[PDB]
RNA sequence: GGUAACGCGACCGAUCCCGGAGAAGCCGGCGGGAGCCCCGGGGAGAGUUCUCUUUUCUUUGUGAAGGGCAGGGCGCCCUGGAAUGGGUUCGCCCCGAGAGAGGGGCCCGUGCCUUGGAAAGCGUCGCGGUUCCGGCGGCGUCCGGUGAGCUCUCGCUGGCCCUUGAAAAUCCGGGGGAGAGGGUGUAAAUCUCGCGCCGGGCCGUACCCAUAUCCGCAGCAGGUCUCCAAGGUGAACAGCCUCUGGCAUGUUGGAACAAUGUAGGUAAGGGAAGUCGGCAAGCCGGAUCCGUAACUUCGGGAUAAGGAUUGGCUCUAAGGGCUGGCAGCCGACUUAGAACUGGUGCGGACCAGGGGAAUCCGACUGUUUAAUUAAAACAAAGCAUCGCGAAGGCCCGCGGCGGGUGUU
RNA sequence: GUGAACAGCAGUUGAACAUGGGUCAGUCGGUCCUGAGAGAUGGGCGAGCGCCGUUCCGAAGGGACGGGCGAUGGCCUCCGUU
């Protein structure tokens, strides 16, 4: 039974101090430190509470240290928002400008008659 | 089988706060556990989150309703009242 | 530390010029040649004794050679 | 008591919220902003809602905060002005509305942007106009009619979160955990237990009042404790 | 400092010095420990001051 | 590059604007992966060996850093359109706003081995230096499937709130095109890709953490903030016996065994008849099976009141995965029944309910005079009214459009 | 090393006495920030040491992308330049 003892000044069951069992080389056990691991980043529009892919959930002080491709995704709107609700967007565009359109016709045949 | 005779959601609590009491508070009890359907989508999805608000598992949009209901017969007042007012000004 | 597969690599990875010291460790049926850079230390794991002797001729003199027991 | 203890513990409820600055876009104007999403504050019964607008001078997005009328969704264009139409949730002049309209969020004043009638559940009523001088009468939920300038404006609708007040306390479980949320006033002692040394009602062996519990407006701190210038008592008959 | 004590070796005995370690003694002395390279050893330059 | 989730190696770009992590309550249930345990065979050390014993115990691998393969989650995009209603959980939910059938794809991978890495370390046997020596040589550093066993981490899902569960520094993500670059090549600018070079100031690092290092006038039975936690018995982090670790009885030793003290038990027969006072003390005790009144806010009563059983040895029956209506191979625990038999013996030591009927008060959980009263005291679920529309209701103040209520 | 006093007798021993050693960080915590709260200061009050307040009646950004003009270090070429 491995009875274990401290290492550091702090005693305390702190939410800081997160560990991990591991076997070290010499055949005896003893803690590693786990690195601190953030949440995927939640896409701009709100309504979707799907979380984006291809993007390492961790602390986001490693994307100073990630390359320009790691951080963000080849695609418009990149790591900002889905493609769901990018291409809703384009489709609210197209409509609502053509409604003006057809607003803008209106207008020109009231000012034809009136 | 028969579970109870004639409590409901208040028989987790008992012979305590009286029967009277627990018999008005099984009214609400049950309209509020009793989810409603939506007028977007219809499926009755609308859960309770707290006081004056309401969520919606389908079409996902809040909806600011009632406390304890969600629409409320003075609110139908109310609305009835404003297309009364809207018809009035329209003439 | 990391892994050079092919002899190519290996003999420009020798032939540099912050090339500290080689080491041969002489287990069985494997010969690891372990060159020290400045950032890893660069192994080559080769099964075949003949190719291995071949290569240790094929090392160049200006290197610090060693044989680790 | 005079403070430090019986005060209301506000830490989680942030800011509060105001009714939008008038400018000639609300004097002679109107324009269009979105509702973002609704929340229960903490503290507050009543919920409140994000509405976004923009600055027609900056380009900052704005936003604002509203009481939640009572049906009503998220996502939604509300238009702000005099010229705008009659709706649900829908901020106007008084001048412009008919009377016999039920509107929250009034203003006593032109300028302190929504005191009156904006709790859970209450509503002001107007009861008729004058086009002579700009006055007009509104009764407020306790039943006095106060005359107001006409020159503010309020929103159409009842408050989100009616009738919460109809149901009966369940438990003091329940009732601790409301009142220490709210403020710490909760243990209410009696005067007659109380000692006679601070609180006047105190002293005696038995339990007994022996004083006529009405007691003068003229009075001093410390005596005025129990009906402030009672006219009646007992049961309400009638009216 | 630590750096204050290599250039104050460096000038007076002209030897480099590869890092130094500090602490302070509880009877309030401060107690270094300079790493010599190996081209100039310890005991020599011991034996040239004279300490033994 | 692909219809696509997305990937590869760097693959521009200001002011300003937007979004995210930061940064979030509690509980119940389920699944996966590790660590510690359990077993068969094979190895190195010892004990038992009047008798047997293939017996008993110690032990048997790998870090950070890069990559691959398992294995999970998928609310991620396509071929297609489903009611005679389908896939599906321990539980459920979803579905012409797009189910089952099919192909790809990203996120975490701590499990596997590869570079690190056997060189080190753990033993066994021998060779020296009488010694100073990361000494010297041979061998091992294993072969496998499991388990509601205990602990940790992750994922899925539901419930609870008249209570909605924190702020600040920091970073990159997205539109955005005013500018910097050039005439056909050794082009210019641009480099978040692999590299190469130099440093990262100052403060503290020893010991205890408690019936001898903290506080109590002191080697003071008191108080005393946290982590790690073996085997059997057993539902149990309950109680008892053993493994590792610690210990030598806590301001003293020897001798006989008076009365009266303190702590325990045993006591023929009656069993609260003594005493304000079954006060103290004593009995019942667990599990299985049968079974249960008065009154009732129908929820409680209730374990009501009541009864039968409690060993050893040796059998029978019932419930599963893999491969090719069908046969073989691996199998982990529970339940039911029968005879023989032990001096009626069995919850053999530990754990271990007193009920039934009446009267008065208070519903009750809860706070309580540190140190004579824990209760019918208080908090209290419900009800009843008084004042007040910010030119004011109340309180504080010596003062300043004073502060609180009022973020109302 | 010692045997003046203590460890309720006892002691060669001990936290007893005297001489000496013993705590080493780019990678460990403080250092950076804010929460409850405190507080300088505009302003005002107060004979008075001083008091109210944290925006409250205020002449509140000492920072910076680019353009022009004289000048310097390295052939003022290009940058820290002014
Ligand atoms: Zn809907």
């Amino acid at each position: 039974v491995q009875r274990l003892t401290y290492r550091r000044r702090l005693s305390y069951n702190t939410a800081s101090n997160k560990t991990r069992l591991s076997r070290t080389p010499g055949n005896r056990i003893v803690y590693l430190y786990t690195k601190k691991v953030g949440k995927a980043p939640k896409s701009a529009c709100g309504v979707c509470p799907g979380r984006l892919r291809g993007v390492r959930a961790v602390r986001p002080k490693v994307l100073m240290r990630l390359s320009k491709t790691k951080k963000h995704v080849s695609r418009a709107y990149g790591g900002s928002m889905c493609a769901k609700c990018v291409r809703d967007r384009i489709k609210r565009a197209f409509l609502i400008e053509e409604q003006k359109i057809v607003v803008k016709v209106l207008k020109a045949q009231a000012q034809s008659q009136k | 089988a028969k579970r109870t005779k004639k409590v409901g959601i208040v028989g987790k609590y008992g012979t305590r706060y009286g029967a009277s009491l627990r018999k008005m508070v099984k009214k609400i009890e049950i309209s509020q556990h009793a989810k409603y359907t939506c007028s977007f989508c219809g499926k009755t999805k609308m859960k309770r989150r707290a006081v004056g608000i309401w969520h919606c598992g389908s079409c996902m949009k809040t909806v600011a309703g009632g406390a304890w209901t969600y629409n409320t017969t003075s609110a139908v007042t109310v609305k009835s009242a404003i297309r009364r007012l809207k018809e009035l000004k329209d003439q | 530390p990391r892994k050079i597969e092919e002899i190519k690599d290996f003999l420009l990875t020798a032939r540099r010029k912050d090339a500290k010291s080689v080491k041969i460790k002489k287990n069985k049926d494997n010969v690891k040649f372990k060159v020290r850079c400045s950032r890893y230390l660069y192994t080559l794991v080769i099964t075949d004794k003949e190719k291995a002797e071949k290569l240790k001729q094929s090392l160049p003199p200006g290197l610090a050679v060693k044989e680790l027991k | 008591g005079a403070g430090s203890v019986f005060r209301a513990h506000v830490k989680h409820r942030k800011g509060a919220a105001r009714l939008r600055a008038v400018d000639f876009a609300e004097r002679h104007g109107y324009i269009k902003g979105i509702v973002k999403d609704i929340i229960h504050d903490p503290g507050r019964g009543a919920p409140l809602a994000k509405v976004v607008f923009r600055d027609p001078y900056r380009f900052k997005k704005r936003t604002e905060l509203f009481i939640a009328a009572e049906g009503i969704h998220t996502g939604q264009f509300v238009y702000c002005g005099k010229k705008a139409q009659l709706n649900i949730g829908n901020v106007l002049p008084v001048g412009t509305m008919p009377e016999g309209t039920i509107v929250c969020c009034l203003e006593e004043k032109p300028g302190d942007r929504g005191k009156l009638a904006r709790a859970s559940g209450n509503y002001a009523t107007v009861i008729s106009h004058n086009p002579e001088t700009k006055k007009t009468r509104v009764k407020l939920p306790s039943g006095s009619k106060k005359v107001i300038s006409s020159a503010n404006r309020a929103v159409v609708g009842v408050v989100a979160g009616g009738g919460r007040i109809d149901k009966p306390i369940l438990k003091a479980g329940r009732a601790y955990h409301k009142y220490k949320a709210k403020r710490n006033c909760w243990p209410r002692v009696r005067g007659v237990a109380m000692n006679p040394v601070e609180h006047p009602f105190g002293g005696g062996n038995h339990q007994h009042i022996g004083k006529p519990s009405t007691i003068r407006r003229d009075a001093p701190a410390g005596r005025k404790v129990g009906l402030i210038a009672a006219r009646r008592t007992g049961r309400l008959r009638g009216t | 400092n630590k750096h204050q004590i290599k250039q104050a070796v460096k000038k007076l005995y002209d030897i480099d010095v590869a890092k130094v370690n500090t602490l302070i003694r509880p009877d309030g002395e401060k107690k270094a420990y300079v790493r010599l390279a190996p081209d100039y050893d310890a005991l020599d330059v011991a034996n040239k001051i004279g300490i033994i």
